[PDB]
Parts: C-alpha cells; structure tokens; sequence
C-alpha cells in the first residue's frame, strides 16, 4: 500500500513559519526528507512463496501446508496510528490563517488604501 | 516469518540426506568390508585384469 504523493507547496512550507514553532519546522522538515527516501526505495511486499517446490524439498510437508494454508488465509491488519486530532487542529488553525485573518487583516488593508489616496497623496 | 518455517524443514531433510550419505558410508563400508578374499575371484578378476594388463599394457 501507501503510494505516496511528493513535495507541494515547498516554497510556502519552508520559507514561511509560526515563529513558535519555528524550530519545529526545521526538525520536522528533515524528518520528512528520511520517510521519503526511505519509503521511496522500500515499500513492503514480498513473494507470496513457491509451496509446490518447496514441498518436494521441505519433505516435512504436512508443515509445509499447515503452515501454508494458514499463512496464505492470513491477514495484516492497517497498523496503528497516533495523531488523527491534528487532522483537523489542522482546519482550526487554518481559520486563524484565513477567517481570523482574512477579516481582521482584509479591513486593515482596506482603510490603509482607502487612505492612500490622500496620502499617496 | 513464513519462510523461516519452511526453511527449518528443508535444511533438517537436507541434513538428514547428508547424516544418512555418512551413517550409511560408514555402515556400508562397515557391512561390505569383509568377505572379500573370501571371493579369490576379487583377485582372479584381478589377475583377470592383470593378465590384460601385462597382455593390453604392451
């Protein structure tokens, strides 16, 4: 699984942090870098095993297909997670991004033009 | 973790073709050792050999 998307918006990522976070950044840039490269040349999916063969040559092969068939009707599970609340602290600072600054700014710039006119002048 | 099972399999079977080779070396060699000069005719056929040895080796 996970076919994985790269890099978007790295001009903006980068270049333009929270100032109390801004540290954090930085380390979670470079975390990012490792997950990368290393998801990029390994995903994990095996050969699903020549039995028939092996049978031959495993000659215990009443474990050959125990083992088998249990192995075979098997199944792993999607492994766990830990942050699924940041998904959406997510939305909530990105109303402070816009609606809270949408707004508040948007008026700011407003008058600060509707000013300039006298004072452009 | 499958292929360890398996594998566990193979290499005793495989080992146990070897341990059979050296059990049954030793005991073949140790079973057929002895009644050999019993046939003379081990070294007739070796005279048999000899003979066309000393004739087909001129």
């Amino acid at each position: 699984r996970k076919l994985a998307l790269k890099t978007i918006d790295w001009v903006a990522f980068g270049e333009i942090i929270p100032r109390n976070q801004k540290a954090v950044a930085n380390s979670l840039k470079s975390w990012n870098e490792t997950l990368t490269s290393r998801l990029a040349t390994l995903p994990e999916k095996p050969p699903a095993i020549d039995w028939a063969y092996y049978k031959a040559n495993v000659a215990k092969a009443g474990l050959v297909d125990d083992f088998e068939k249990k192995f075979n009707a098997l199944k792993v599970p999607i492994p766990e997670d830990k942050y699924t609340a940041q998904v959406d602290a997510e939305e909530k600072e990105d109303v402070k991004s816009c609606a809270e600054f949408l707004t508040q700014s948007k008026t700011r710039i407003q008058e600060y033009e509707k000013e300039l006119e006298k004072m452009r002048n | 973790e499958v292929k360890n099972r398996l594998d566990y399999h193979i290499s005793v079977q495989n080992m146990m073709r070897q341990k059979e080779q050296e059990h049954m070396i030793n005991w073949v060699e140790k079973r057929v050792v002895q009644s050999i000069s019993a046939q003379q005719e081990k070294e007739t056929i070796a005279k048999c050999i000899a003979d066309l040895k000393l004739l087909s080796k001129k």
